[PDB]
DNA sequence: ATCAATATCCACCTGCAGATACTACCAAAAGTGTATTTGGAAACTGCTCCATCAAAAGGCATGTTCAGCTGGATTCCAGCTGAACATGCCTTTTGATGGAGCAGTTTCCAAATACACTTTTGGTAGTATCTGCAGGTGGATATTGAT
DNA sequence: ATCAATATCCACCTGCAGATACTACCAAAAGTGTATTTGGAAACTGCTCCATCAAAAGGCATGTTCAGCTGGAATCCAGCTGAACATGCCTTTTGATGGAGCAGTTTCCAAATACACTTTTGGTAGTATCTGCAGGTGGATATTGAT
């Protein structure tokens, strides 16, 4: 008995995504194509993120990646910073950025 | 006797707490103003204390993102220093009060 | 009058990561304004789901969903 | 029992970056992140049935939902893995 | 069958204002207004009840999601109209 | 047979608004006092605005309410401005609003 | 082009009904760049629910529904 | 010969567009734009009439409370002329830009 | 202060687009009666974790002194932007015909749902032993600021 | 440029809170297999309304001239606000204690779902009349602006 999972050649919970799809009552009916594709893209977003975190993790001469890393690979990217915009991750601080004007002498 | 000129520490300073992300607020003062305010408004509440750290943590990202929007009205009125007017104007024109 | 322990090193501190290098003397009040309507309306909103739920505590979980309606989503606690 | 996506965020993370670890605080910000994700998806595609009067959600619904919520390029990649899993699926069993 | 709040707005006008009309496209305004709030408080409502786990959509969670989404003194009226509609229905045959 | 808005003695139609939370997808079930409390809800909303655009079309020399008017009513009253303060009215204009320091030196 | 299309006097008015006093001779580029941000945004949106649909036209509440999930509830248009 | 002074017609300019609700925008140029922009994103593509004027209130209204916004920016910054500086500042604080 | 040029307003008028009153048809909707299922309030309580007391401490706040340099006030003037025209390009209206395709309706089957079972597994409770890195230390290097 | 006070970088290192390794148990999750029900794709198409002309109308945009007045550059200086210093308080830390109250398991009926049958209604369509007010003309007078 391969799970849903194996079957659609992932790592996500494909059964999981289902239930919480039904549990959450988003319509009357769930088609079965539809926790696949979902947990697909689910994925891929978590790779996209954790991509990025571990190299600023590896850039900071760090092995584990913690909250500032998580911060930095999304306010540095383009698409993840819009996608997360009105997010706030705990314990991620700020970039460093220093308006031109505020710089000493010429 | 040795001093450093006005603005060197000031931005001695802004490397230091943006290359940082500890909470910059103290934590019990914090805590008591959440009890104070929620209190004014129903007695004999408790708080998880990852309830309040969760309320720190959305507090002091808020202000200082509200500060950068400041910063920017300042320096849009050729001025270094932020006031009250450039509090205002970002958070009007963030519709936080029309 | 807790609002007074929201210091003037804690909000100079704020700033300078917010990176501003230079304050006007009336910027703390008006900062402690900011934040306690900031609080009063986040944790209006949070007892207001505690309530609800008939609970007489205040869960990082309520702050949390506050938070979320206020289109301030916090991740890292439960949410 | 909680569940949370933390065994499978690891799984990824290995993928990625075979000799990195992930603190909890990381992996709590990571279990917000999917579920928020998740939810933003889930209702896009909920909205997206009933403008339709359509009763059911498919990976239709799901493809549509995650090109109005994603930025250009996110968008292209996701939808090729969603395309790509749904596909393969389709073949199986 | 397109259906509309239309009529049940116009009855509304004229016990507010017996002698005043309205435009169609000012009753089409009014018809979003009531489809946005209507949409606005069982979407908070449906939210309540899903964060308590529990099934049912009950006047309760109504009533919070009023709380939680109208202005001080609209809340307090709103409140006051909604127990009272429920109070009046539970006395009756 | 009287009807549910008859009972709860209302104009808005409480068997619709329950037909409505049903087929929106909010939750397996929905008690009965619900489509009573929220139909009741919308009607109290609906006379405050009409109410208040009714004066605004009286002040205006006019028996008929158009956009203009909801549009007066609502950003004039500091409640239903915030409650509608991301909504747009169509064919609503603006208040009348000059910044001071615009206007003539005199 | 039809960008240029949206004149400057029409420009001028939106500002006017905006309280605009006196217009720096640069806005009128800095506006057409920004409204055709603005109708790219929207009407991206209205598309994408016009082919999930399976239609060839745009309808208003297609548009209804690009502009709700911009945070920009427009009422009057059906719904 | 007479002539009014600079600023006196645009004053009155404001009070005669604040009262009226009109599309200030020619329709048809508007329709073009409309079109075009469409054409980018799927080709071949009907508009209901209901559509565009919808796109017209919506992009009207928005540039309208944009230009309050870009006015309060000049104001701050001690003019009473906008600039495109006056413009990015304001969409910047909205979350448009940065 | 006087006074000409214009804009703005108020009273009244009429044509008509849009609001409105009547009749009729009707399917979807709302109420009503009934048998069956069930969500979640009750009552009891195991047990997490919140409130609170305690003692030691040194990190960090408070308050002052001092003077660097920023903001605010002021003045000057180049030239940009507004007002007013003369011109004429093209938006707007609106009639009306084709015909795209949105929308209604009949079909019919792949796919979903409900049910019954078995097998798999992620979350947890109990213990136990690694390890990445925060934080202290010393000293070499780099930045700042007076001369 | 030189030179001295200080901050800043980092190699080295160790303490340990936090991450990791494992055996165990197990209710809920997840998959397999049927029989049963149905949502919505698919094809045909009527009729709504979108794209298109045609065409005098003339509104409204565009190019030009003139100069008022605003923006930006340059000056000055009173005093705000930053940097540094002394003093010592109160937050942070470590930690054990009582118990409020959040949460788990069980009992059970008030209220919801699922149907079936009858009845009431709101929306679609005509067909015909009614009217609030937009838009036009006057004449009054307020406003703006040169003198």
């Amino acid at each position: 008995a391969k799970t849903r999972s194996s079957r659609a050649g992932l790592q996500f919970p494909v059964g999981r995504v289902h239930r919480l799809l039904r549990k959450g009552n988003y319509a009357e009916r769930v088609g079965a194509g539809a926790p696949v594709y979902l947990a697909a893209v689910l994925e891929y977003l978590t790779a996209e993120i954790l991509e990025l975190a571990g190299n600023a993790a590896r850039d900071n001469k760090k092995t584990r990646i913690i909250p500032r890393h998580l911060q930095l690979a999304v306010r540095n990217d383009e698409e993840l910073n819009k996608l997360l915009g009105r997010v706030t991750i705990a314990q991620g601080g700020v970039l460093p950025n220093i308006q031109s004007v505020l710089l000493p002498k010429k | 006797p040795h001093r450093y000129r006005p603005g060197t520490v000031a931005l001695r300073e802004i490397r230091r707490y943006q290359k940082s992300t500890e909470l910059l607020i103290r934590k019990l003062p914090f805590q008591r103003l959440v009890r104070e305010i929620a209190q004014d408004f129903k007695t004999d509440l408790r708080f998880q204390s990852s309830a309040v750290m969760a309320l720190q943590e959305a507090s002091e990202a808020y202000l200082v993102a509200l500060f950068e929007d400041t910063n920017l009205c300042a320096i849009h009125a050729k001025r270094v220093t932020i006031m009250p007017k450039d509090i205002q104007l970002a958070r009007r024109i963030r519709g936080e009060r029309a | 009058d807790n609002i007074q322990g929201i210091t003037k090193p804690a909000i100079r501190r704020l700033a300078r990561r917010g990176g501003v290098k230079r304050i006007s003397g009336l910027i703390y009040e008006e900062t402690r304004g900011v934040l306690k309507v900031f609080l009063e309306n986040v944790i209006r909103d949070a007892v207001t789901y505690t309530e609800h739920a008939k609970r007489k505590t205040v869960t990082a979980m309520d702050v949390v969903y506050a938070l979320k309606r206020q289109g301030r989503t916090l991740y890292g606690f439960g949410g | 029992r909680k569940e949370s996506y933390a065994i499978y965020v690891y799984k990824v993370l290995k993928q990625v970056h075979p000799d990195t670890g992930i603190s909890s605080k990381a992996m709590s910000i990571m279990n917000s992140f999917v579920n928020d994700v998740f939810e933003r998806i889930a209702g896009e595609a909920s909205r997206l049935a009933h403008y339709n009067k359509r009763s059911t959600i498919t990976s239709r619904e799901i493809q549509t939902a995650v090109r109005l919520l994603l930025p250009g390029e996110l968008a292209k990649h996701a939808v090729s893995e969603g395309t790509k899993a749904v596909t393969k699926y389709t073949s199986a069993k």
